[PDB]
């Protein structure tokens, strides 16, 4: 976006009051109205749809793939897409290179629920499609 | 042409530079460039 | 059998001549010298001229360089305020042509042409290095309207040195044999340009035909029955 | 950071390191012949 | 290594055509047309040379100097850092 | 307080002396180099000088005539630099000209002279197209004959010119003008390099020694 | 008209900006070089090799490393690095069929962003 | 002299040359001047952009070279001057190989040169002079060296050389050299030898040239 | 004009034309008609309006772009090898599709048209 | 007593006064003495819809309204521009609508008025009174061939904002009548744009002026004194 | 495959092989690169693990976009010789990067000027028999050394500290954080990982000040 | 980089179809005439049909398939346009449009469509196979290169031979070129596209509503004719009636019924040329058969 000065005073100065106060006023711990879809992509192992109150929205898909989990480290993949940019932007792959960590593989993720035998497993591929934001 | 004054009226060598072709047909440019051809 | 030359050969003339520069030729700026810096044939300027000489080289180009005083054919490409977007050649630099260049000169007076229109110019002011500049109207037209915008047409390209015998030479046969068919209308372009209307396409396409033949060919003598067939061939319908 | 330096061969062709002093009187010979030889261009 | 022309307009007191090697100095990268560039190992050998030439003339002894300054400047190098 | 790392705090913004009895306040005023940086300490606030750059410290101070005293505080290099002197508005910037238009002439930044010549030239590499470069109008070239202009009979390309910032413009080039009888045409090759060096022959007129040839620039009063 | 005509003149880096080639041309007046040298003046060339393959440390070669054998070049005003690796590819008197040689890759750190340039 | 050339074969650009010489075939092309881009602008002078394709294969680091010394030569050929803001492309065909192009380069850079400069020619640009090349080797095993060599024979031989010239005053003064490519092992002496048949042959060579564009555009030029 | 394909299904050329149509008339953009595309392909002799992906795979197949009620086209593209003679039968075939495409994109439009007004107004 | 507000729907893509209403491709009528204006198009008597909207019949002119489509500007209308971007004398500013609004150099209310006149040092300093993104009251006033109008601010009344917030709306639900700018209890004020475009600030002395200094018109500067019972009830309205 | 450089021939494969408190060390050095007109070298030496890094000044280039108020930072991590860091990897970090320096620069002095920052990850010893992660606060260090021998308008000597996966950066002899990275680590650690950043900072930052005010 | 023709001009031609007349001195419905001519190497020829000129080269090398068709050589065609043969065009855009439309025919012309068997390459499977290449040269442009690219890759690989190869597991021996023959390689079946040519002398409305078709499509628009057509149309056939391909890509809307009638002349005008292709291929080999027996009884 690009706003205007007197606006970035005022909106410094109200939500930096000490009884803060929000452009919207909500409470300073709230969140905003979302909705959340799921299981409708029927080829996918799962899928997700998610509407912001700007009409931010974005899809995330579920495919796996059976493996060899000795021979593989990450068993855990993201992906990322925004529309509307290159591949080599800046905030893609920042973000993209984030939720990897997120979802390390021991670290928030129980990989023994991944485990399928002694010598293989699932990898998973988190796949991510952001219409707009 | 009457329109602006009638009223003040009725009150170490030899060089010599370069040159277009135009100039080099002699005639000197009254050759008419746009030609339509009369009846025969 | 011709004073030929190369860019790169001795140059025949002695230094001490008052003579004013041909185009082909180049003077030094660093050194003073002057060479023959281009490909054929030179034609001295014989003697008498005021006692003063000129060289020129006749050399073979197509890709025509602009250069003042000279008749050449545009299109309007662009309504840049005060002053057009004209191109001369194509892939070429577009040329600046004064919307206030123009016979009843007058500039509370915006004229009337759109963009994609033949126009009939004289190259007026045009430095090498700086955009140059064209007029339909002249100051050396002397008050002349006799340059100007075209009506519909046809336009062929030719290399420059068959639209200078065009212009320039009356032996040309080219303009006999087609008056001995039909009568019609040209406009000379210097820039390689030829634009002529007739009474009938039909005799325009017979028109077209011969000048993409015979500048091909560029055997002035054979023109006689090359240009007649084509008629045939129109003819033939 | 290693400076820089240059060096020379003699008529024998063996090496001779630049002297570092003389190559700043070089350059005070340097600003010197220009700025005040550039003053006043007589000239026809 | 380098090949120039002098003009008598640019002098200021303290034909003529003078050899540079050790080209650097973005001036001198501009302005020197007319170069010469040679690969030698140190008994007298050459792997290869390269010429441009497109400022001055080149003689035969500018050539000759370049081999003369050729084998000193490689030689050193060979016995330098002796590895 | 003599010479300073970036972050070296030095003076708060006033300060006091006696002189003779009567009480007199010091106004430390921030030049470049400078930032007043608030500093909470144990409880209270606390503004201060800051050394933002790599020198010397430098106090002084001027009043404008045409018991407080306002001390200029301004910071230094000392025993380079160019970003420290990036042309502001009016100032006099020698340019080389790239492209002659007849709507206008385009030059690149080079170099900054400075106030009581001391200079600063860039020291970037044009050759990356890295350079700020500036664009002079055709009709801000002088204001005698201003309507008339004739842009190729003060101007080639590649040639050096004593202009006066006229203001920022854009971010892609600059406001700029030679439109005095002192500014304009510093020096050229003759026939754009293709020759031999140039001189002045007027304020108005230049011509060239070994050649005998002139040409029409709009040189500067030497 | 024999006329005294005063040029202008500068400080010596205003004019190497200006004119590189004026400048040199002061430069060979006195005959000498805008890099301060003289006419033949060469530049001092230093080394160190084998920094940087693993191969440095005869006694305790490490784990992870992958280069052969390594080279630091600075001479002048310009520091390069040569480092070499090698590949294997399964194998199935003085002419140039005998005549093998390396696959290098150059970067020249020039400031600009962007592909591969063509000096490179 | 098994060499043969074409003038004005092609249509839509400025300037067409085919150069035939005893094995390979390579065709140059040159439009200009015309439109240059932004980035690609002189203030003074005349901009070159110089594009080669090879027989075979794509454009890669093996045809930049030779383009790029080819970018040396033909800068003085060009009086520069004369084209300020203004850009000539000029492209270059390698139809035939006529030596391998896995091992050598050297009949290529000696025959595109020779290509380039008849459709300059066509071109009819401002120009300063006029030039040669020829490719040259020295046999490994025999030890003597050949001018024109063949493909075969640049497999015996030990070093290959090609030597491109400026010449002036009915193109019989040496006026420069332009290129000269040493490649391959070789000493001092042999090299003053070296240029001393190029010395001859490549005027030889334009001896049969300066003849060769009068027969073709003299007919082309108009009484 | 932006695309996300999700799930494909084959059919996939005439399948994204059939978007678009939507996609202009969505903002109400200038327009002269419909467009609708379709692929359709032959089993030995045999039409198949409507193929699938397996199906696409199985046998050669054609799609057409063709506009609004009439005969004309706006794309056609065949990659696959077809005997000459059936294919004026082919291109007789799928018109009666792509008819009852633009056909049942047109009440569906219309029928969200009604629930704008009546509830709008 | 919450956070955020989520519920779930989970297995699916989605949850799933009489007048004409015509489509494009469509056949309105062929009689011809109906005339043929907005959203029609016809081969001679075809008379054929080129949206989704309605049919207008004025009394021999048929036309076709849409239903979904940009802000169209229409002349004199009190509208909110976004700065987008400064030209020659000129300034590219955002209506929410197909184009850019134009807004010509001494189309503004100076400071010190029109004892201000004109000065070229103006130019010098477009961006002094105007920069990006900035929001105003401005007043439509005539258009171009497309069908791309421009804007003024010729009163004290329009003028650079400052004082409140933005947000903004379709256009379609603003409705049109003699007066925009409206005060309301809470010591403040709308400015309705019709475009789409709404400004909210801090009733001035110039408002409560409409119902019973001069220097400060391209100020980034606000009332200091905003008491929070003023902001807060910014966010109810 | 890649048209535009010299990899070899496809068929051939890089060689095989297989298995058969502490103190950081610093050496910087500044002015040494005539390109840039900002250059830094940092040597790094820490119980198994040898580091060496440069940090490259463009500034101020022209912007051919179009009028900002101030600056504008552009950086790059560049892999070196050995080790190969992944690509979203580096981004990450430039990031990173860029959120401290918005804390220093005075952009306000350099309306419509760029600033390029080039940082080449030459050469890593790991010899140990979040891998990135140990290599942050270095950066900041290397980075601010150059842009002090640019000259650039910097508010603070700004430095990180790092103890065991976790970055911190400091101002004002650390009485201020500008700049927060955490990884996996323990929980709660976060009080004692104030301290042995804090001490690395009050460390280095002195280091670095010896090494311009020193010359 | 953008060609400027008057709108003066753009009405004169579409006058001459309505007509009936063209500028080159062809019917509308008839082709330009093609000279092929070979180069002495195997897989060379240089092909010419009036203005229009091209040049392509066939070769084949070692190395390895993929892991996706394991038994299969392999095979790409490169058709890199460089602006020596016009000067509209990059310095080797292979992300232009224009270029995509040269493309993904011949890449359907050729490759999806197999003329040639790629599992005739698989010298030993999966472990050395062919990699033949297909790189076309573009000399100077009256339109009708992706025809022209249609047939001069065509006509090259009906000249190209392969040496001769003796496979034991490693020891893979390819023999001398002089000593053991080169082998020609095997074509399954002949495709040969053709350029259609669209020029509404009319409104769009009249093309849409109008129901009187009235478009006029001609074969191989000129440089100037190819400037100014409304749609973009080529199908491919063969000599066994089977269509190849067929390519309209958008442009000017278009009746059906004309397609068909149109792609029907299409077979009597590739048929001829079809065959001319074929004498001259043995009439060159003749020719090279004829000299070999200049030759021998010559040694």
């Amino acid at each position: 976006m690009s706003l205007s000065v007197a606006e970035k005073s005022y909106l410094y100065d109200s939500l930096a009051s000490t009884p803060s106060i929000r452009p919207d006023g909500r409470l300073p711990h709230q969140f905003r109205p979302i909705e959340i879809f799921t299981d409708f992509l029927p080829s996918s192992n799962g899928s997700s749809r998610i509407i912001a109150s700007d009409g931010s929205e974005c899809i995330v898909s579920i495919k796996s793939k059976v493996v060899d989990h000795h021979v593989e480290n990450e068993l855990l993949q993201v992906d990322v897409d925004i529309a509307g940019q290159r591949d080599d932007a800046l905030v893609v792959e920042t973000i993209t290179s984030l939720l990897n960590k997120v979802l390390k593989s021991g670290s928030g993720v129980d990989s023994s629920k991944l485990q399928l035998t002694k010598k293989y497993s699932f990898k998973i591929f988190v796949d991510v499609l952001v219409i707009s934001s | 042409m009457s329109a602006n004054n009638g009223v003040t009226g009725k009150l170490p060598n030899l060089i010599i530079s370069n040159v277009g072709y135009s100039e080099l047909r002699k005639p000197e440019g009254v050759i008419s460039g746009r030609k339509t051809f009369g009846d025969n | 059998m011709s004073t030929f030359i190369f860019p790169g050969d001795s140059f025949p003339v002695d230094p001490t001549t008052p003579v004013k520069l041909g185009p082909g030729i180049y003077c030094d700026p660093n050194t003073q010298e002057i060479r023959p810096v281009n490909t054929g044939v030179l034609h001295v300027s014989a003697k008498g001229k005021s006692g003063v000489q000129t060289a020129y080289i006749d050399y073979s180009s197509k890709r025509y360089i602009p250069s003042v005083n000279d008749f050449v054919i545009g299109v309007i490409i662009g309504t840049f305020s005060d002053s057009y977007k004209v191109s001369l050649q194509n892939f070429s630099s577009s040329v600046s042509l004064s919307y206030m260049a123009f016979p009843n000169a007058s500039k509370k007076n915006r004229p009337t042409l759109q963009v994609g229109d033949l126009v009939y110019a004289r190259v007026c002011t045009a430095e090498k290095e700086l955009e140059a500049e064209i007029e339909c109207f002249d100051s050396t037209t002397g008050r002349d309207a006799g340059f100007g915008i075209l009506e519909d047409g046809m336009i062929i390209d030719v290399n420059l040195n068959f639209a200078r015998q065009l212009l320039f030479n009356n032996d040309f046969p080219l303009l006999k044999v087609l008056a001995a068919h039909t009568k019609f209308e040209v406009a000379i372009g210097l820039n390689g340009k030829i634009w002529v209307k007739c009474e009938e396409l039909s005799n325009t396409l017979a028109c077209y035909r011969t000048i993409m033949e015979c500048c091909q060919k560029n055997d002035t003598a054979a023109f006689k029955d090359i240009a007649k067939r084509q008629f045939k061939e129109i003819l033939t319908v | 950071p290693r400076e820089e330096h240059d060096i020379a061969y003699s008529k024998d062709g063996l090496p001779n390191k630049v002297k570092t002093e003389d190559i700043r009187i070089r350059a005070q010979n340097f600003k010197s012949a220009l700025a005040n030889l550039e003053d006043i261009i007589f000239e026809i | 290594y380098g090949i120039v022309e002098l003009d008598p307009e640019c002098q200021l007191q303290n034909l003529n055509t003078v050899l540079i090697a050790d080209l650097d100095t973005e001036a001198e990268e501009t302005s020197i047309h007319s170069t010469i560039s040679i690969l030698a190992a140190p008994s007298g050998n050459y792997k290869q040379l390269t010429l441009v030439g497109g400022g001055a003339k080149i003689t035969p002894e500018m050539i000759k100097r370049s081999l003369l300054l050729s084998r000193v400047r490689a030689d050193d190098l060979s016995t330098r850092f002796n590895i | 307080p003599e010479i300073a790392y970036p972050g070296k705090l030095i003076c708060p913004q006033y300060g006091t002396e006696n002189k003779d009895g009567e009480d007199i306040i010091f106004n430390y005023v921030p030049g470049p180099g400078t930032k007043l940086i608030q500093y909470e300490h144990n409880g209270r606030t606390l503004e201060a000088i800051t050394a933002t750059l790599v020198g010397t410290v430098r106090c002084e101070e001027e009043k404008k005539t045409d018991t407080v005293k306002n001390i200029l505080v301004s910071v230094l290099p000392g025993t380079n630099d160019f970003a420290n002197n990036l042309p502001k508005e009016g100032d006099i910037v020698l340019t080389r000209v790239t492209r002659l238009s007849l709507q206008r002439a385009n030059v690149e930044i080079l170099a900054v002279e400075d106030k009581p010549a001391t200079f600063s030239v860039s020291q970037a590499s044009s050759d990356l197209g890295e350079t700020f470069r500036g664009i002079i109008r055709s009709q801000d070239v002088r204001s005698t004959d201003r309507d008339r202009v004739k842009v190729i009979e003060c101007f080639k390309p590649g040639d050096i010119v004593r202009a006066q910032v006229l203001s920022l413009g854009d971010g892609t080039n600059y406001y700029l003008t030679t439109a005095r009888n002192d500014l304009g045409v510093v020096f050229a090759r003759a026939a754009n390099g293709a020759g031999g060096l140039m001189y002045a022959t007027d304020w108005q007129m230049m011509t060239s020694p070994v050649t005998g040839a002139t040409e029409k620039r709009k040189c500067a009063k030497p | 008209e024999t006329i005294e005509i005063h040029p202008i003149t500068f400080p010596p880096e205003v004019l190497a900006r200006i004119s590189p080639e004026l400048s040199l041309q002061r430069h060979l007046s006195l005959g000498i070089r805008p890099c301060l040298r003289k006419y033949e003046e060469f530049r001092d060339v230093a080394i160190e090799n084998n920094t940087l393959s693993r191969y440095a440390d005869a006694g305790n070669i490490d784990t992870k490393n992958n280069i052969l054998g390594s080279n630091v070049l600075k001479s002048g005003k310009t520091i390069v690095i040569t480092s070499i690796t090698g590949g294997i590819i399964e194998e199935t008197e003085d002419i140039i069929a005998n005549y093998a040689s390396v696959y290098p890759v150059v970067e020249v750190e020039r400031g600009r962003v962007g592909a591969c340039t063509d000096e490179e | 002299m098994s060499v043969q050339a074409e003038i004005g074969i092609l249509d839509h650009v400025d300037g067409s040359s085919e150069f035939v010489s005893q094995d390979t075939k390579v065709i140059c092309s040159v439009t200009g001047p015309i439109e240059p881009k932004a980035r690609q602008e002189l203030p003074t002078q005349l901009a070159l952009e110089i594009i080669v394709r090879p027989a075979k294969g794509v454009a890669t680091t093996r045809e930049k070279v030779l383009e790029d010394k080819l970018r040396a030569v033909l800068t003085p050929l060009i009086t520069r001057h004369c084209y300020p803001r203004q850009l000539c492309q000029i492209t270059c065909q390698i139809l035939e190989s006529g030596e391998d192009e896995a091992e050598f380069s050297l009949r290529e850079l000696s025959c595109c040169i020779n290509a380039a400069f008849l459709a300059l020619v066509d071109a009819g640009i401002a120009l300063n002079s006029m030039c040669a090349s020829i490719p040259i080797a020295i046999i490994k095993d025999t030890s003597d060296i050949i001018v024109d060599p063949t493909a075969e024979q640049l497999k015996i031989s030990l070093s290959v050389h090609t030597l491109a010239l400026e010449f002036v005053n009915g193109g019989k003064v040496v006026k420069n050299v332009l290129l000269l490519d040493s490649n391959g092992d070789f000493n001092e002496d042999q090299l003053f030898s070296l240029l001393e048949l190029g010395e001859q042959k490549c005027q030889e060579l334009v001896t049969n040239i300066r003849r060769i564009i009068q027969d073709n555009i003299s007919p082309r030029l108009v009484v | 004009i932006e695309i996300h394909v999700l799930e494909q299904d084959g059919g996939i050329m005439g399948s994204l034309i059939n978007g678009i149509t939507l996609a202009l008339i969505d903002a109400g953009i200038s327009m002269f008609d419909y467009i609708s595309g379709i692929s359709v392909g032959l089993y030995d002799t045999t039409p198949l309006l409507d193929t699938n992906s397996l199906e696409e795979n199985a046998m050669s197949t054609v799609t057409l772009g063709v506009v609004g009620k009439s005969e004309k086209l706006s794309l056609l593209l065949v990659e696959d090898k077809i005997p000459l003679d059936r294919l004026e039968n082919v291109l007789a075939i799928g018109i009666a599709g792509a008819h009852r495409v633009r056909d049942l994109m047109d009440e569906e439009l219309r029928k969200h048209a009604q629930k704008r007004v009546s509830n709008a107004s | 007593s919450e956070v955020i507000t989520i519920t779930k729907r989970n297995g699916a893509f989605q949850n799933s006064s009489d007048s004409q209403i015509v489509t494009p491709g469509e056949l309105v009528t062929d009689d011809p003495i109906w005339m043929r204006g907005h959203g029609t198009y016809f081969l001679d008597n075809m008379t054929y819809s080129s949206v989704a909207g309605t049919v207008s019949r004025v009394n021999r002119l048929l036309s076709v309204i849409p239903l979904k489509g940009r802000y169209a500007p229409e002349t004199g209308d009190h509208v909110v521009g976004r700065i987008a971007e400064v030209g020659n004398k000129r300034w590219k500013v955002d209506i929410g609508g197909k184009q850019h609004a134009v807004l010509m150099l001494g189309s503004v209310n100076l400071p010190g008025g029109i004892l201000r006149r004109k000065s070229e040092s103006d130019e010098l300093q477009m961006r002094s009174f105007l920069k990006e993104g900035d929001l105003l009251n401005a007043e439509v006033q005539s258009l171009f061939q497309d069908g791309s109008a421009s804007l003024h601010t010729r009163s004290l009344k329009y003028g650079k904002l400052r004082n409140g917030m933005f947000c903004q709306v379709p256009s379609s639900l603003i409705v049109r009548a003699k007066n925009h700018t409206h005060n309301l209890p809470g010591n403040i004020t709308v400015v309705l744009g019709v475009n789409g475009y709404i400004w909210l600030r801090k009733t001035s002395q110039m408002d409560l002026a409409r119902d019973t200094s001069s220097w400060q018109i391209y100020s980034d500067e606000n009332d200091p004194s905003i008491s929070n019972n003023i902001r807060q009830a910014i966010c109810r309205y | 495959q890649d048209r535009r450089r010299l990899l070899g021939p496809a068929a051939a494969k890089p060689m095989a092989f297989s298995n058969t408190e502490s103190e950081q060390e610093l050496s910087l050095h500044t002015g040494f690169i005539e390109n840039c007109n900002g250059s830094a070298l940092v040597e790094a030496r820490s119980l198994g693990h040898q580091t060496s890094l440069i940090t490259a000044v463009y500034g101020p280039r022209s912007i051919r976009g179009s009028f900002t108020s101030q600056g504008t930072i552009s950086i790059q991590l560049k892999n070196g010789l050995l080790e190969k860091y992944n690509t979203n990897e580096l981004k990450e970090v430039s990031s990173f990067l860029m959120g401290i320096f918005n804390s220093v620069v005075n952009l306000s002095r350099y309306p419509k000027s760029g600033i390029d920052i080039f940082v080449y990850l030459t050469y890593d010893k790991d010899l140990t028999n979040s891998q990135i992660s140990s290599l942050i606060p270095h950066c900041i260090t290397s980075i601010t050394l150059a842009l002090a021998d640019a000259g650039i308008e910097l508010v603070d000597m700004a430095g990180a500290g790092e103890a065991n996966g976790t970055v911190v950066s400091f101002i004002k002899n650390g009485e201020e954080i500008v700049g927060f990275w955490k990884d996996d680590g323990d929980d709660e650690d976060l009080l004692e990982c104030l301290d042995r950043c804090k001490e690395q900072y009050n460390r280095y930052r002195d280091l670095m000040i010896s090494c311009l005010m020193n010359q | 980089k953008d060609i400027e023709i008057s709108a003066s001009e753009s009405k004169f031609i579409l006058e001459a179809l309505r007509q009936n007349y063209r500028l080159d001195g062809r019917s509308f419905d008839q082709f330009r005439d093609v000279e092929i001519t070979f180069g002495k190497e195997f897989g060379d020829v240089s092909v010419k049909m009036g203005n229009t000129k091209v040049h392509c080269r066939i070769s084949c090398q070692i190395a390895q398939p993929y892991e996706d068709r394991p038994f299969e050589g392999l095979f790409v065609i490169s058709t890199e346009i460089s602006p020596m043969a016009g000067s509209q065009f990059e310095n080797g855009n292979i992300t232009g449009e224009d270029e995509v439309l040269c493309s993904r025919i011949i890449e359907k012309s050729v490759r999806r469509s197999g003329a040639l068997d790629v599992e005739g390459l698989c010298i030993v499977a999966g472990s050395k196979c062919w990699a033949v290449r297909a790189d076309v040269h573009f000399l100077d442009c009256d339109g009708g290169f992706i025809d022209a690219s249609c047939i001069a890759v065509m006509a090259g690989l009906m000249h190209f031979k392969k040496p001769d190869i003796t496979v034991h597991g490693e020891q893979i021996i390819v023999h001398p070129v002089n000593e053991r023959e080169p082998v020609p390689l095997g074509i399954l079946h002949i495709p040969i596209c053709v350029t259609f040519s669209f020029f509404n002398p009319q409104d769009t409305e009249e093309n849409i509503k109008g129901e009187t078709n009235s478009e006029i499509s001609i074969i191989d628009a000129t440089l100037k004719e190819e400037l100014l057509r409304d749609g973009v149309l080529t199908v491919t056939l063969n000599k066994n009636r089977e269509v190849v391909q067929v390519s309209k890509a958008g442009g000017l809307p278009m009746d059906a019924l004309t397609l068909m009638k149109c792609c029907h002349e299409a077979y009597s005008i590739i048929e001829k040329i079809t065959d001319q292709i074929l004498q001259l291929l043995k009439e060159d080999s003749e020719k090279r058969n004829k000299y070999a027996a200049m030759l021998t009884s010559e040694n």
